[PDB]
RNA sequence: CCGCAGAAGAAGCACCGGCUAACUCCGUGCCAGCAGCCGCGGUAAUACGGAGGGUGCAAGCGUUAAUCGGAAUUACUGGGCGUAAAGCGCACGCAGGCGGUUUGUUAAGUCAGAUGUGAAAUCCCCGGGCUCAACCUGGGAACUGCAUCUGAUACUGGCAA
RNA sequence: GCUAGUAGGUGGGGUAACGGCUCACCUAGGCGACGAUCCCUAGCUGGUCUGAGAGGAUGACCAGCCACACUGGAACUGAGA
C-alpha cells in the first residue's frame, strides 16, 4: 500500500523522526511525539530482542518506500554479485526515482517527493514518466518540465533544500530545475544508522 | 551399514501420511452428514464438543469436529471439510470449515470474516 | 522437410523474429535445425538483432531451402 | 575494550522438605575483540543481580585468537555433547554468518565474517563448550612456522 | 599379520606419538619408505632407516617439537574394499593453505600442492591439515 | 580404428555357438565401489571348439541369427 | 500525445498466552467457545466474546491441501548397536567381499593429453532492448557427462617368478 | 524356479534392409538369486520444484521423443497410413 495515514504518530514509537512532515516541524512541535501510540494497547517497557530485530529490518525498509518483495529481490542480486553484499543492497535501494528527487530538494517530505512523481510534473531526460521507481544511474539528467516550473508546490520545497546539505555525488541545479545524477552514491557516510550484518543474518535461513 | 552392505541393500526410505486419513485430493471436499453427536472430551472437566459422523463418498464415515457458535445444520447436509483437527478430542482426522453450501456465516463473528464465511459488516 | 523461415520468439505484441532453418513437420517454434539469423521488423537498435550469416545461407540453400520475402529483400541491404 | 552481554537467565528448583527454592542463575557472554573464556552462574534473589554476579565470574580468564584479517584460515572442528559445531572460511564481502548461540560468541571473538553451522542437537549450555574447542584447533602462522622452522 | 598394511602403520604411529615414543617399528613395504620423506621434510621425524633382515621393517624415529607433534586430521580413504581416485584439480584443498595430503600420482608419490600443477591426478590415501 | 571386446567363453556345447560372459568394471553410482557385472552375449564361433575361460575378441556387426550381432574375431587364448 | 473539470471515483484482511513483533476495558464463567503444537476457560481471562486500542501485510489478506527444506531424524557427503532403538544362543562353511612380502611383465582399473559429442530451451559470466519493472534479448562460459583416438606406469587389478 | 521357433545349426522363403521375421529338417540346448519367472504401479526425456551442496521430490505451460483416436480386428494405394 502507499499508506495515506497518520505519518507523525509513527515517530512516537520509531524513537526517530525519519522525515515525517518536515518543513516546519519535526519532534514535539504542535504534535505529541515520543510516546506510545496506545493508551495501553501498547506502552513503554524494557523491549524484547525480537522487537528490535524486526523493527530495524523495517527501519531500512521504510525510508525508501519499498514493499515486502522488492527489497528481498535486491538482496538476491547482491548475494549474486561477488562484491560486497552489504554495500550492493543499499546501492540498489537508492536507485529508486522517489529517493533521488528528494535529495535534489524536490519535495520537503519523503512522501511529498514521491507524491510529485505521481502528478505529471516529473520527467527524466527527454522521457516523460509517472513511475516512482526507475533505473537511475551515473550521468543521467533529472529534469523538471514546463508546467512544473509553473507549479507553486515545487518552489515551496526549495525552502527546505537550502536547509539540507544535498549529496555530493550528484550535481544539483535548482536555478533551471535540473541536476544530474553524475556519479554513484557514497555510503561510506550514510551507514551511520545502518548495520548490514544484522539484517542479512535474519534474511538467511 | 557397511558400504559393501549398502551396494547390496540401500537405505530404507520413509513414507508419507497425514492428518486427513488418505492425504485426500481436495483441501475442501463436500461430504454428506450421517448425524451429529456431542461427546465430552478427555477428563470429566473438559466442555462438550460438537462432533459428527460424516457420510463421505469415499466410504469414510469418520468423525469431524464442528467449530463455530453452535450450528443450524441438518443431519444429511453437505459440509466442507477443513481437514484440521482440534487436539482435546481423541481420534480426529477432520474439522469442519464454514462458508458455502449448507454451512454458512455464524452470528457475531463478523470480526473473523475469513473464518466461517461471515461477510464484512457494512455499518 | 526443412525450410528457411522466420520464427517468432517474441512475447505478446512484441514481434522479435529469428530466422531459423526449421521443419514443416514439426514447426517454426518446434524442432529447429539451426538458427541462422536474427531479424528486427521493427528495426530495433539492440545488440546484434540482425544476423543472417553468409556461410549457411550459402550452403543449405546449395542443396535447396528457400528464404522469406523480408530476407530476400535484406540480402541486398546488407550488400551481401 | 571489554565486551560482555548475557545469554541465559532462569531459576533452579531444589527441594529440602517441601521447598520450591527458586534461585536466579544464568549464562553470560565474555569477549574482548579477541574472545575471552568464562560463562558463570550467579545465584540471586532478583533478576538483576542474577546476571550481575554471573558476569563477574564469566570474566575470569581469557583465550586467544586464531583469525587473520577477521576470519579463520582453516576449517576446524570440536565436540561437546550433541552440540557439534563446525566452521569453515568466509570471504570478505559478506556479513556475519550464523544464527543460534553461535551468533553472539561469533562476534565477540573478534570475528565478523567467518562461516558457521552446528550439526547435531544444539544444546545451548554446551555449544559454547564446543566452540572454544576451535581455539585449540588452529592453522594460524605459528603452525606455518611449526613445519618451516620446525 | 596385516591385511591393509598402511592402516596398521598410522595406528601405531598416532598411538605412539601420544606416548611420545622414541621410535616405533612395523613391517615396511615400498610405500612405507616413500611416505616417510614428507614426514621428514615437514619435520615430524628426525629420519627413518629400513633394517632389511628376515624382512624389511621401518624403525622411524619420532620427532617432537617440545613434547608434541600432534596432527589434527586423519583418514583411511583409499584402502582395501574402498580404493578410489580423483583427477589433478580434485585433489583436496586442505587447511593451512600449505597442508599436505599424500597422493600417489602416476609416476611417484607426491602430495596435493606439488601434485596439482604437476598435471597429476591419483588416489589420496588420507588427508592431513 | 576398430573395437574388439574381451570376453570369456563359459558354456560351449551347441554347434557353431559359444556363450561368453564379459566382465567389465561397473562402479556403483552413490557408493562409488567397482564390481563385476557379468553380462552374457551370444557369440557365433565359426566352428565351435571352446569351453570355459577362452579369452576371445568379438565385435559389433550385422546379425546372422536371432540374438546375434557378434562374431569371433580371434581366440586370444584357451583355457579349456 | 494534448486539452477538460474536479479529492473528486478508488482499502481491505489477519493477528496481538509461549514458540513469535504486537493489550486494555468490559460480558461470559472448565459453560459458551478457542486451539499448528505446547495448550486455554471452574465469575478480578494480555489465550473465550464484544468494544476500544495496538501490530503485521496490503488490492489483496488469511486458511487448507500438496512437495522439498529445516530434519545430519535413512546418514556416499552425513548415523547407531554394554545399559537409551539395535549384535543371530554358539560354531562350521559355499557363493561374495577382503589379501604379507620381493622381483619381472601387462596396462584392464587407474593417471595424462587429444577428438568428437554433450539439441534448442534452462542456469551462470559478461551485456544490451522495451516509459521502469514484469517481460524481451546478444555473446561467452557452463554443457559436471559419455564414446573414440594416442600416450603414462606410481598406485589397483591380471599374468609370471 | 523359467523356456519349444525355446536355444542353436543347416538349408528354403520373406522384408527396403540385418534378423527364427517365418518355415522344413537337424542338434538338445538356452535362461536363472550379478534376481529369471511372476506380482503391484507408471507414458518417457530435456528438464521442472525445492535445496548450500549432495540429494530428494517431480514431469503443468515450452521443446523433443513415444503412444492413442467408439471397441476389437484387418487389409488397400503410396517414398510415406
Amino acid at each position: 500500500a502507499r499508506y495515506l495515514g497518520p505519518k507523525l504518530k509513527l515517530s512516537r514509537r520509531e524513537g526517530t523522526d525519519l522525515f515525517l512532515k518536515s518543513g516546519v516541524r519535526a519532534i514535539d512541535t504542535k504534535c505529541k511525539i515520543e510516546q506510545a501510540p496506545g493508551q495501553h494497547g501498547a506502552r513503554k517497557p524494557r523491549l524484547s530482542d525480537y522487537g528490535v530485530q524486526l523493527r530495524e529490518k523495517q527501519k531500512v525498509r521504510r525510508i525508501y518506500g519499498v514493499l515486502e518483495r522488492q527489497f528481498r529481490n535486491y538482496y538476491k542480486e547482491a548475494a549474486r554479485l561477488k562484491g560486497n553484499t552489504g554495500e550492493n543492497l543499499l546501492a540498489l535501494l537508492e536507485g529508486r526515482l522517489d529517493n533521488v528527487v528528494y535529495r535534489m530538494g524536490f519535495g520537503a517530505t519523503r512522501a511529498e517527493a514521491r507524491q510529485l512523481v505521481s502528478h505529471k510534473a516529473i520527467m527524466v531526460n527527454g522521457r516523460v514518466v509517472n513511475i516512482a521507481s526507475y533505473q537511475v544511474s551515473p550521468n543521467d539528467v533529472v529534469s523538471i518540465r514546463e508546467k512544473a516550473k509553473k507549479q507553486s508546490r515545487v518552489k515551496a520545497a526549495l525552502e527546505l533544500a537550502e536547509q539540507r546539505e544535498k549529496p555530493t555525488w550528484l550535481e544539483v541545479d535548482a536555478g533551471k530545475m535540473e541536476g544530474t545524477f553524475k556519479r554513484k552514491p557514497e555510503r561510506s557516510d550514510l551507514s551511520a544508522d545502518i548495520n548490514e550484518h544484522l539484517i542479512v543474518e535474519l534474511y538467511s535461513k | 551399514a557397511t558400504v559393501n552392505q549398502l551396494v547390496r541393500k540401500p537405505r530404507a526410505r520413509k513414507v508419507a501420511k497425514s492428518n486427513v486419513p488418505a492425504l485426500e485430493a481436495c483441501p475442501q471436499k463436500r461430504g454428506v452428514c450421517t448425524r451429529v453427536y456431542t461427546t465430552t472430551p478427555k477428563k470429566p472437566n473438559s466442555a462438550l464438543r460438537k462432533v459428527c459422523r460424516v457420510r463421505l463418498t469415499n466410504g469414510f464415515e469418520v468423525t469431524s469436529y464442528i467449530g463455530g457458535e453452535g450450528h443450524n445444520l441438518q443431519e444429511h447436509s453437505v459440509i466442507l471439510i477443513r481437514g484440521g483437527r482440534v487436539k482435546d478430542l481423541p481420534g480426529v482426522r477432520y474439522h469442519t470449515v464454514r462458508g458455502a453450501l449448507d454451512c454458512s456465516g455464524v452470528k457475531d463473528r463478523k470480526q473473523a470474516r475469513s473464518k466461517y464465511g461471515v461477510k464484512r459488516p457494512k455499518a | 522437410m526443412v525450410t528457411i523461415r522466420l520464427a517468432r520468439h517474441g512475447a505478446k505484441k512484441r514481434p522479435f523474429y529469428q530466422v531459423v532453418v526449421a521443419d514443416s513437420r514439426n514447426a517454426r517454434n518446434g524442432r529447429f535445425i539451426e538458427r541462422v539469423g536474427f531479424f528486427n521488423p521493427i528495426a530495433s537498435e539492440k545488440e546484434e538483432g540482425t544476423r543472417l550469416d553468409l556461410d549457411r545461407i550459402a550452403h543449405w540453400v546449395g542443396q535447396g531451402a528457400t528464404i522469406s520475402d523480408r530476407v530476400a529483400a535484406l540480402i541486398k541491404e546488407v550488400n551481401k | 575494550e571489554l565486551q560482555e552481554k548475557l545469554i541465559a537467565v532462569n531459576r533452579v528448583s531444589k527441594t529440602v522438605k517441601g521447598g520450591r527454592i527458586f534461585s536466579f542463575t544464568a549464562l553470560t557472554v565474555v569477549g574482548d575483540g579477541n574472545g575471552r573464556v568464562g560463562f558463570g552462574y550467579g545465584k540471586a534473589r532478583e533478576v538483576p543481580a542474577a546476571i550481575q554476579k554471573a558476569m563477574e565470574k564469566a570474566r575470569r580468564n581469557m583465550i586467544n585468537v586464531a583469525l587473520n584479517n577477521g576470519t579463520l584460515q582453516h576449517p576446524v572442528k570440536g565436540v561437546h555433547t550433541g552440540s557439534r559445531v563446525f566452521m569453515q572460511p568466509a570471504s570478505e564481502g559478506t556479513g556475519i554468518i550464523a544464527g543460534g548461540a553461535m551468533r553472539a560468541v561469533l562476534e565477540v571473538a573478534g570475528v565478523h565474517n567467518v562461516l558457521a553451522k552446528a550439526y547435531g542437537s544444539t544444546n545451548p549450555i554446551n555449544v559454547v563448550r564446543a566452540t572454544i574447542d576451535g581455539l585449540e584447533n588452529m592453522n594460524s602462522p605459528e603452525m606455518v612456522a611449526a613445519k618451516r622452522g620446525k | 599379520s596385516m591385511q591393509d598394511p598402511i592402516a596398521d602403520m598410522l595406528t601405531r604411529i598416532r598411538n605412539g606419538q601420544a606416548a611420545n615414543k622414541a621410535a616405533v617399528t612395523m613391517p615396511s613395504s615400498k610405500l612405507k619408505v616413500a611416505i616417510a620423506n614428507v614426514l621428514k621434510e615437514e619435520g615430524f621425524i628426525e629420519d627413518f632407516k629400513v633394517e632389511g633382515d628376515t624382512k624389511p621393517e621401518l624403525e622411524l624415529t619420532l620427532k617432537y617439537f617440545q613434547g608434541k607433534a600432534v596432527v589434527e586430521s586423519i583418514q583411511r580413504v583409499s584402502r582395501p574394499g574402498l580404493r578410489i581416485y580423483k583427477r589433478k584439480d580434485e585433489l583436496p584443498k586442505v587447511m593451512a593453505g600449505l597442508g599436505i595430503a599424500v597422493v600417489s600420482t602416476s609416476k611417484g608419490v607426491m602430495t596435493d600442492r606439488a601434485a596439482r600443477q604437476a598435471g597429476l591426478g591419483g588416489e589420496i590415501i588420507c588427508y592431513v591439515a | 580404428k576398430i573395437r574388439t571386446l574381451q570376453g570369456r567363453v563359459v558354456s560351449d556345447k551347441m554347434e557353431k555357438s559359444i556363450v561368453v560372459a564379459i566382465e567389465r568394471f561397473v562402479k556403483h553410482p552413490i557408493y562409488g565401489k567397482f564390481i563385476k557385472r557379468t553380462t552374457k552375449l551370444h557369440v557365433h564361433d565359426e566352428n565351435n571348439e571352446c569351453g570355459i575361460g577362452d579369452v576371445v575378441e568379438i565385435r559389433e556387426c550385422r546379425p546372422l541369427s536371432k540374438t546375434k550381432s557378434w562374431t569371433l574375431v580371434r581366440v586370444v587364448e584357451k583355457a579349456v
